[PDB]
RNA sequence: GGCUAUGUAGCUCAGUUGGUUAGAGCACCGCACUCAUAAUGCGGGGGUCACAAGUUCAAGUCUCGUCAUAGCCACCA
RNA sequence: CUACACACGUGCUACAAUGGUCGGUACAAAGGGUUGCUACACAGCGAUGUGAUGCUAAUCUCAAAAAGCCGAUCGUAGUCCGGAUUGGAGUCUGCAACUCGACUCCAUGAAGUCGGAAUCGCUAGUAAUCGCGGAUCAGAAUGCCGCGGUGAAUACGUUCCCG
RNA sequence: CGGAGGAGUACGAAGGUGCGCUCAGCGUGGUCGGAAAUCACGCGUAGAGUAUAAAGGCAAAAGCGCGCUUAACUGCGAGAC
């Protein structure tokens, strides 16, 4: 099926399939299915068009994909523009939540660089 | 469309622009579809994919556009083919416009993607639509990678305001 | 005054086939072995063609010129 | 004292099927508790809040042992593996959590598919693996010092390495 | 033994014919895609091209396409340079 603009897997159960959308986790999928009425373990290929429409309508009430990406970018850019300590860390591409930088910062600062 | 423009949009546009003569009423002449593919001579599979996509989006057989001149910077020579193009006129272009404004725009994630201006000062409009998807075609399985596309609407309007009036009458967002 | 020849990693060298840059070995830098060195083993990154002009698959791979360099010819009265 | 182009030592969590998730259901030892530990009820998805009860403790409490067993599901995929990093919303200690705390919920979902030359521990209730407690301490353990659960493989021998 | 450059080939189509078409540059607009690729519209405009050196030429284009083809024939040849 194609939900919220992406093609989710068809053979996987509904809860696992719906977490393939940027902005939906297991809890959110678990709540959407409960709200609509579809059983948790039903495969995607076994849903009818009306149930697919119901899921597609339920997905509309939470931020997803492009909108959520835009909002996160807006927050980070606002921090960098303002210039507080957190924005300075974002500019420098260093840890933002107070972790040590003497060692062990490879996720933020990328692979090692020779001198 | 067709009958709609023939029956009301003509007099409605004449009212809108205070046009003196029936011929000075703007009309839309042709719609041209273009794909420009680089490195086509490398494989030619992407070229066949381009001609296939064109044949589905527009119910006409495309023609491949050959390279003119030979660029050292790119890997092209004047011999190789580097694109595909189609021209739509009359009923075909009218149905293409109808299907476009019906299906494509709702499906694309960004909304009101066409800007306000996008004008050459000649009443001719151009839009660049990303990905060959967002059109009635084969499902995502059993197709190649997405390919962007260029739509160009060439009209008899003399000025940009006349072009904008024609598009708004047709229902174009801008 | 005349001809020939050569000019590319830090050094030594191949360059090649005008698409194409280019590859090597030492060297260097990190790691290891050692009480500490050397020797030794492991991993890695490096040159864009002596330049100035033109023609074209800019081309280091063609042609001209300037410089640096090596060679030997500069004779008979 | 927490800086950050880099280099090293000691550890933790993994790279999955001898496993992950969900439901049901068993079996410890040791230790701490009056500025303290709290049965139970209500509110909250939750960390927690409010009321209230017993305890100066073989009497009341921390307290749920976890791996285990039974049933379902996932079927080898960077995945229902992994849990780093980042956006948003909170709780508590404290005069005060910006530099610079711990924890909770939603979202995000990085490297990693068993590791070169080399090098370390261990001979039996040992190694391996699973949880529980304490001192320091308002708060702040993957460290340190302890406690139990499940429970192996291999030793022909002294030629070589170290003492 | 004055000043500058080329040749010792290529092509069964790059020959014949019928029909058809015009280059190059600049400016706007348009996904990747930019100084420069393909698409659309304009403005000045032969500055393009002609297998290859230069010169004399080239709109009935001698420049560029497509279909059919072998006149890249045999015997000659008034008259000229």
């Amino acid at each position: 099926a194609r939900i919220a603009g992406v093609n989710i897997p068809d053979n996987k159960h509904a809860v696992i399939s719906l977490t393939y959308i940027f902005g939906i986790g297991r809890h959110t999928a678990k709540n959407i299915l409960a709200a609509v009425g579809i059983t948790e373990t039903t495969k995607i290929r076994e849903l009818d068009d009306a149930q697919l429409d119901a899921i597609r309508a339920e997905v509309a009430k939470v931020p997803t994909e492009g909108d959520l990406r835009r909002e996160i970018s807006m927050n980070i850019k606002r921090l960098m523009d303002l210039g507080c300590y957190r924005g300075l860390r974002h500019r420098r591409s260093l840890p933002v939540r107070g972790q040590r930088t003497k060692t062990n910062a490879r996720t933020r600062k990328g692979p090692r660089k020779p001198i | 469309l067709k009958a709609r423009y023939n029956d009301e949009l003509k007099a409605k546009l004449q009212e809108e622009l205070s046009i003196k003569n029936v011929m000075e009423i703007p009309r839309i002449t042709k719609i041209t579809l273009n794909m420009g593919v680089g490195a086509a001579a490398t494989d030619k599979k992407l070229l066949d994919g381009a001609v296939a996509d064109m044949q589905l989006i527009a119910g006409q057989k495309p023609v491949v556009t050959l390279a003119r001149k030979s660029i050292a910077g790119f890997k092209i020579r004047d011999g190789w083919p580097i694109g595909c193009k189609v021209t739509l006129r009359g009923d075909q272009m009218y149905e293409f416009l109808d299907r476009l404004i019906s299906i494509a725009i709702p499906r694309i994630r960004d909304f009101r993607g066409f800007s306000a201006k996008s004008f050459d000062g000649r009443g001719n409009y151009s839009m660049g639509l990303k990905e060959q998807i967002v059109f009635p075609e084969i499902d995502f399985d059993k197709i190649d990678r997405i390919r962007g596309m260029d739509i160009t609407i060439t009209t008899t309007a003399r000025t940009d305001d006349e072009g904008r009036a024609l598009m708004r009458a047709f229902g174009f967002p801008f």
